[PDB]
């Protein structure tokens, strides 16, 4: 009945991909062109329903919408997990080097 | 009926029910009283009250 | 094992062109990197922003790309954010900002390349250690 | 057997303390003579 | 706490002065050999 | 004569079973207040938020400790170096939570112990002795000032002072090695030489005087009864001890002067322990022990590890675990 | 007055909310065709009550007063948010940002310490309807989120945690894990609070209001290792309303 | 019972201190 | 605390037994 909700996420697509609703902002460094500008937007605007709602962010340039399309294959969305998003842990999760 | 009063009306608090080598606190014997259960009324099948 | 010209060969530009270095250049580039850079970038990390290291693979994936001497000299002249979007000479030492980063006033263009070569050569030597942080000390 | 644990220290002291007192007084008696 | 603060200040103050005046009372003379 | 004079002559009486003295007048109340507070806190004090993070450490016997894990815990990092008498707290309950007894104990104690030192001077003056016993005691007094006062000063918090407990002391030692490489500081290597040599020379002098006791007893009695208190004569043959020791090594590696020998015994540990107290006191200002991390490298420039790189891996394990909830940012700068 | 840091420092006044003059009891006109904002909301608790646990017989739990042990660290301030005018006329404050939480530890008779996250995160407080002006009989009633007192990286003394840490009692290799599971397994709670604010002082000139608050929220449950207590907080608030 | 044992043993040590100082074999000079 | 309950008797005799030995030897000394 009692389960570590964080380990469980690692069994979902949060474990393979950048979860646009949960993952810390420094994982967006993994792909060209996303950090810091679009990472801040994606997160600012963060709660999405499907990965493609990210293209509708108000303000994207046309190069921006293109980069997002180029890297839609690298995103997923799962349920917002409180333990991952509280404490402002999406901006700083206590991991440095 | 307040529980404090009903607890007095129970022989486990009678001082004359102990033993010379049954050591420690009363709680070591019947346990720690938690709750009055209620006053038990006994009836036979004819519905007389029994005591 | 030894410092050979095959180690001292690094991408000149992103064109795939390349250049070879000497023992003297590489060692000048380690000295100058210590003098101007390692206060923050010791061992390939970045103390004031651990999220960006100097690993060749990180540089590769920056806009513009920086896993060559040219894009590195350029960044030392006119730094940008990882995505190319902002200029950051106001807070990152550069020739563009050598009035407020005085260590940069006396650096020649030959000195800048020595520093890039060092940065591109050091992971071929140390691999994971460079940009790894304390896990790898 | 589920037995009172302090039974042991109680019995051990009940013996040792008075017994030691008696021995102390016997031995300093022999040394007088 | 006010009452404790005052009372500690005064205690300390008293002891301090016993120490000061005690040594100002010709301490160099208090020894077995010579009274200067 | 006058009452102030009866009193002075009592304070300084060399007839009291225990000497009072003017240092004595400050030493006595302050050591009593430290001793009574310490004993009561060790048994009964409730938990203490040492690191200022609302994670209290239980140090006392009644809250589940034993003699070996028990401590009076240092005061909160939230307090830093602020003075925190009982009268600065809203309540004893607040004072206990935030570490107040530690401040009371160490201040009264540093003070009373400093006056202990002076009292040793004082009595030696009244007895007609030479005065420098108190100088030998300055070496352990210095050491207490370092772990209780100097090191918290350099680091900004009494919370980083040495706890008053057996396991707390070890805690303090491990965190210090990680943050200062104290083993690799020469002043500590000097302190070890101070104490190993001290113990060595203790056993030697003990074994050498005892080796040369003059037969003044039989085999059925302690040889100790061969010495009579305040006897005019010496009870061992120093000439005989010299002839033994000079041969064990060579003639001039051996002392034949008693005064020179005993001054050697005093100076060796005292000096070395001055150095190691100076060691804790200077690493209080992050002048740390030698760093040979990645100091050897090959023609290519691979790191060739030495034993100092193996020390640093241990250091690093202490680093990343200690005070595991208390760092938000990558460097632990105090 | 216009004091300065140096005037205030080390006195405890930094943990105090501003106050309005006893004579400040006017009213702030509200204007439907306008948009409003709280530029500063300050909450300063004065008392912390915790519901005692009534025994298995129970009868009724009272709220028992407690002792503050964490010092003058308790106040919420620099809180901002917009003030909508609703359609039934009521006004609604929607907290956006601010220093909206303080960890506090109070102590109960007998030495139980009760930590809690004193908070109004995500506060949403509305007035009764048809409010044309904020007066000295205006009430808000709100609800806020109370996240876990520790966040996911916090490690317990045996190195166990949620987002980090050991996942078992490693000091007891071959113990049965069955009975330790509630302490091996860190759970992150997020519950709900409720707060009433009661305007008693108004400066219709400046846009400054002041009054008292009461809120009810849960205490720390230590990432699921024990049940939380019910807490009631009472104190005072200041607020500054600017046109937007 | 463990807390008691520790405090008892510590208390006996302090009592020992008192007799060791005040009830010593007094030293004498022959 | 879930401690060893033979620890009390062990500590107890650890103290008493060698302690008793020494008292016995001291008293019979004082009386000769
Ligand atoms: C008048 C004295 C007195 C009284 C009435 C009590 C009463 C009590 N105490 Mg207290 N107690 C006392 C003195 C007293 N105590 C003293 C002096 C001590 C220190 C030693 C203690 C230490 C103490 C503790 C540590 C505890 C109590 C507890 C208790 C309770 C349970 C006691 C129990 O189990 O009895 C047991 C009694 C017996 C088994 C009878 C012993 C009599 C022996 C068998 C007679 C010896 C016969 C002799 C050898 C015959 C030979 C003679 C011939 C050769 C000439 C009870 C309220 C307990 C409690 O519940 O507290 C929470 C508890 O844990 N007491
Ligand atoms: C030899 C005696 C002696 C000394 C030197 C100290 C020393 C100290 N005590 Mg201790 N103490 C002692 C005896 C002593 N105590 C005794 C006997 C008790 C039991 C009553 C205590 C109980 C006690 C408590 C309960 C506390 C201390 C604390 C302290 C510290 C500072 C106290 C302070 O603010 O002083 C202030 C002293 C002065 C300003 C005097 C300066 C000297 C000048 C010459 C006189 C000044 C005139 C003075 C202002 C007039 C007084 C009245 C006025 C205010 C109306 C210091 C380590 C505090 C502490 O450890 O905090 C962590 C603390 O909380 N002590
Ligand atoms: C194999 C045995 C051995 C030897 C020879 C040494 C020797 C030494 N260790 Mg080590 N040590 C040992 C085992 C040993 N250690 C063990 C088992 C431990 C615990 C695990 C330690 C822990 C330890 C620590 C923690 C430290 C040392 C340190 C030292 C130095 C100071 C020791 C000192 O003053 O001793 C006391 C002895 C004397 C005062 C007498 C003189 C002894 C010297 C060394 C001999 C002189 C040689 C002589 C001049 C040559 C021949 C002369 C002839 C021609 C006339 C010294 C180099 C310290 C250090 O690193 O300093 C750099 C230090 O910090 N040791
Ligand atoms: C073989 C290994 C070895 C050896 C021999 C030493 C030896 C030493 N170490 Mg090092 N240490 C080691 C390993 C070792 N260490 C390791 C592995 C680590 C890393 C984990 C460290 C980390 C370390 C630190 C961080 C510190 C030491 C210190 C010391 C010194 C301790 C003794 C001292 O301070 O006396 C000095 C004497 C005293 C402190 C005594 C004070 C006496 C007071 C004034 C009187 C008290 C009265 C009392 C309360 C009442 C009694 C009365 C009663 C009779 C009724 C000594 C030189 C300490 C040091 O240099 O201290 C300055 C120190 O702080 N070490
Ligand atoms: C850990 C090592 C260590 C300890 C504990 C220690 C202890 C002592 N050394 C003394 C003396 C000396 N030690 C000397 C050389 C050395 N001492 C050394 C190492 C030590 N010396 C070393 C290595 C040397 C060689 C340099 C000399 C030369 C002297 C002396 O002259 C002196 C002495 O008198 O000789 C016997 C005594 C001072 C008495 C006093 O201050 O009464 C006053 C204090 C009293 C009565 C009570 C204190 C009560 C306090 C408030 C207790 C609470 C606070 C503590 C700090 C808590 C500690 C908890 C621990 C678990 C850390 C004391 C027995
Ligand atoms: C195969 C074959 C050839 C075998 C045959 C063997 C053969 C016969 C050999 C030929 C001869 C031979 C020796 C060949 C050469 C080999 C040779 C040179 C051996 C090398 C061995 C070696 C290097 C040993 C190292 C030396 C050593 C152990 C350390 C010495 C260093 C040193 C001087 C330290 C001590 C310092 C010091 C003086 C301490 C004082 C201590 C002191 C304070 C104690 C207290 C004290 C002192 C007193 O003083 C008195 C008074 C009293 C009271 C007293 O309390
Ligand atoms: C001198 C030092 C050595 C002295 C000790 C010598 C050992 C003597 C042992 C005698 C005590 C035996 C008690 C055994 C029971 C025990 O161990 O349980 C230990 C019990 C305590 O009881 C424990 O309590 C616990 C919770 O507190 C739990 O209940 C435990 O289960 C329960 O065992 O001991 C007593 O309570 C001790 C106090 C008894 C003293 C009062 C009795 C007075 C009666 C009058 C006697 C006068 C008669 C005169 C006749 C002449
Ligand atoms: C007579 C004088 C009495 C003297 C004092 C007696 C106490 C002495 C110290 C007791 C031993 C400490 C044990 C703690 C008590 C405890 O419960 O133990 C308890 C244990 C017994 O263990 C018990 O076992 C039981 C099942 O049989 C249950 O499982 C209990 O839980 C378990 O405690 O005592 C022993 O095991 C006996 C000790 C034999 C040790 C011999 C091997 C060690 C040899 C070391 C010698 C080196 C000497 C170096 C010194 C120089
Ligand atoms: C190239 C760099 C520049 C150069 C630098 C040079 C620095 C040299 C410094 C010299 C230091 C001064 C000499 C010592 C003082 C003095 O002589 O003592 C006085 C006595 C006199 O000796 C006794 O002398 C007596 C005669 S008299 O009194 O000296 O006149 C005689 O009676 C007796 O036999 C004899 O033993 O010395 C001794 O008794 C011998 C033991 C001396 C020990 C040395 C001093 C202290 C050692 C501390 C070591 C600390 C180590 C810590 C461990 C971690
Ligand atoms: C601290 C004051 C620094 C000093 C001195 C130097 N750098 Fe730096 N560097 C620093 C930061 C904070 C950052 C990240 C800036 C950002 O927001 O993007 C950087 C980044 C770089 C990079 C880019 C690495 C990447 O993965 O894209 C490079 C190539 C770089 N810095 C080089 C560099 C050199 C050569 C320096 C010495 C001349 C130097 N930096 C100094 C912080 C600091
Ligand atoms: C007069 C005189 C003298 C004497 C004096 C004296 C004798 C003093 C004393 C003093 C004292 C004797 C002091 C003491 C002090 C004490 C203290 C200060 C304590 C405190 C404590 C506390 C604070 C506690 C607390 C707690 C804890 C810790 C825990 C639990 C709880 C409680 C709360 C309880 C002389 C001779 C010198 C000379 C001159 C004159
Ligand atoms: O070592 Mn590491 O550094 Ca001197 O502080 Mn920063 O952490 Mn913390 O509280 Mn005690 O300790
Ligand atoms: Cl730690
Ligand atoms: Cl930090």
């Amino acid at each position: 009945e009692l389960v570590n909700v964080v380990d469980e996420k690692l069994g979902t697509a949060y474990g393979e991909k950048i979860d646009l609703n949960n993952t810390n902002i420094a994982a967006f460094i993994q792909y060209r062109g996303l950090y810091p500008t679009l990472a801040k937007l994606i997160v600012k605007n963060a709660p999405y329903e499907s990965v493609e709602d990210v293209l509708n962010i108000p303000g994207l340039t046309e190069r921006q919408k293109q980069i997002l399309r180029e890297n839609l294959e690298h995103f997923t969305v799962t349920e917002v997990e409180t333990a991952l998003v509280e404490g402002g842990d999406r901006y700083n999760n206590g991991l440095y080097k | 009926i307040p529980e404090k009063l009903a607890f007095y009306d129970y022989i486990g608090n009678n001082p004359a029910k102990g033993g010379l080598f049954r050591t420690g606190p009363m709680n070591k014997g019947d346990g720690i009283a938690q709750a009055w259960k209620g006053h038990a009324v006994f009836r036979n099948k004819e519905g007389e009250e029994l005591f | 094992a030894e410092l050979t010209p095959e180690v001292l060969t690094v991408p000149l530009n992103s064109e795939g062109k390349t250049i070879t270095l000497t023992e003297k250049q590489y060692l000048e580039g380690k000295r100058l990197f210590q003098y101007a850079c390692a206060s923050c970038h010791v061992g390939g990390i970045t103390k004031t922003n651990p999220s960006l290291d100097l690993r060749t693979e990180t540089l590769a994936l920056a806009t513009p790309p920086r896993d060559n001497i040219e894009g590195l000299v350029d960044y030392m002249k006119n730094p940008t954010t990882y995505d190319g979007e902002q200029e950051i000479a106001e807070v990152h030492p550069s020739l563009r900002s050598a009035d407020i980063f005085p260590k940069m006033r006396n650096l020649t263009e030959k000195d800048l390349v020595a520093i890039a070569g060092h940065i591109l050569v050091e992971p071929k030597i140390l691999g994971d250690k460079w940009g790894g942080g304390k896990v790898y000390y | 057997m589920e037995v009172n644990q302090l039974g042991l220290i109680a019995t051990a002291l009940f013996v040792l303390v008075p017994s030691v007192f008696l021995i102390i007084l016997y031995v300093q008696t022999e040394s007088q003579q | 706490m006010e009452t404790l603060k005052i009372t500690v200040y005064i205690v300390v103050t008293f002891f301090v002065l016993l120490f000061v005046f005690g040594f100002l009372s010709g301490d160099p003379a208090r020894n077995p050999k010579r009274k200067d | 004569a006058n009452l102030w004079e009866r009193f002075c002559n009592w304070v300084t009486s060399t007839d009291n079973r225990l000497y009072v003295g003017w240092f004595g007048v400050i030493m006595i109340p302050t050591l009593l207040a430290a001793t009574i507070c310490f004993v009561i806190a060790f048994i009964a004090a409730p938990p203490v938020d040492i690191d200022g993070i609302r994670e209290p450490v239980s140090g006392s016997l009644l809250y589940g400790n034993n003699i070996i894990t028990g401590a009076v815990v240092p005061s909160s990092n939230a307090i830093g170096l602020h003075f925190y008498p009982i009268w600065e707290a809203a309540s004893l309950d607040e004072w206990l939570y935030n570490g107040g007894p530690y401040q009371l104990i160490i201040f009264h104690f540093l003070l009373g112990a400093s006056c202990y030192m002076g009292r040793q001077w004082e009595l030696s003056y009244r007895l007609g002795m030479r005065p420098w016993i108190c100088v030998a005691y300055s070496a352990p007094l210095a050491s207490a000032f370092a772990v209780f006062l100097i090191y918290p000063i350099g680091q900004g918090s009494f919370s980083d002072g040495m706890p008053l407990g057996i396991s707390g002391t070890f805690n303090f030692m491990i965190v210090f090695q990680a943050e200062h490489n104290i083993l690799m500081h020469p002043f500590h290597q000097l302190g070890v030489a101070g104490v190993f040599g001290g113990a060595l020379f203790c056993a030697m002098h003990g074994s050498l005087v005892t080796s040369s006791l003059i037969r003044e007893t039989t085999e059925t009695e302690s040889a100790n009864y061969g010495y009579k208190f305040g006897q005019e004569e010496e009870t061992y043959n120093i000439v005989a001890a010299h002839g033994y020791f000079g041969r064990l090594i060579f003639q001039y590696a051996s002392f034949n002067n008693s005064r020179s020998l005993h001054f050697f015994l005093a100076a060796w540990p005292v000096v070395g322990v001055w150095f190691t107290a100076l060691g804790i006191s200077t690493m209080a200002f992050n002048l740390n022990g030698f760093n040979f991390n990645h100091s050897v490298i090959d023609a290519k420039g691979n790191v060739i590890n030495t034993w100092a790189d193996i020390i640093n891996r241990a250091n690093l394990g202490m680093e990343v675990m200690h005070e595991r909830n208390a760092h938000n940012f990558p460097l632990d700068l105090a | 007055q216009t004091l300065t840091y140096d005037d205030i420092v080390g006195t405890g006044l930094a943990n105090k909310c501003p106050t309005l003059d006893d004579t400040a009891r006017g009213a702030y006109p509200i204007d439907s065709s306008q948009t409003y904002r709280i530029a500063r909301l300050c909450l300063q608790p004065t008392t912390f009550l915790v519901k005692e646990e009534p025994k298995n017989k129970r009868q009724e739990a009272e709220f028992v007063p407690t002792k503050l042990v964490t010092r003058e660290t308790t106040s919420l301030d620099q809180i901002q948010g917009e003030l909508k005018v609703n359609s039934d006329g009521s006004l609604t404050f929607v907290e956006e940002d601010g220093i909206d939480f303080q960890p506090v530890t109070v102590q109960m008779a007998g030495g139980e310490r009760i930590p809690l996250l004193f908070t109004v995160k995500n506060l949403v407080a509305s007035t009764q309807p048809n409010v044309t002006s904020i007066t000295t009989s205006t009430d808000f009633k709100g609800e806020f989120n109370v996240p876990s007192y520790r966040t996911a990286n916090f490690l317990d003394p045996k190195g166990r945690g949620l987002a980090s840490g050991y996942d078992s009692a490693i000091a007891l290799p071959q113990a049965k894990e069955e009975e330790l599971a509630r302490a091996n397994v860190k759970r992150f709670s997020l519950t709900k609070g409720q707060i009433s604010l009661n305007v008693a002082k108004v400066d219709g000139r400046t846009g400054e209001i002041a009054g008292t608050f009461e809120s009810e929220q849960l205490s720390d449950d230590d990432m699921g290792a024990h049940e939380p207590h019910e807490v009631k907080i009472q104190g005072v608030f200041y607020a500054s309303i600017e046109p937007a | 019972m463990e807390t008691i044992t520790y405090v008892f043993i510590f208390a006996c040590i302090i009592a020992l201190f008192f007799f060791a100082i005040f009830f010593r074999e007094p030293p004498r000079i022959t």
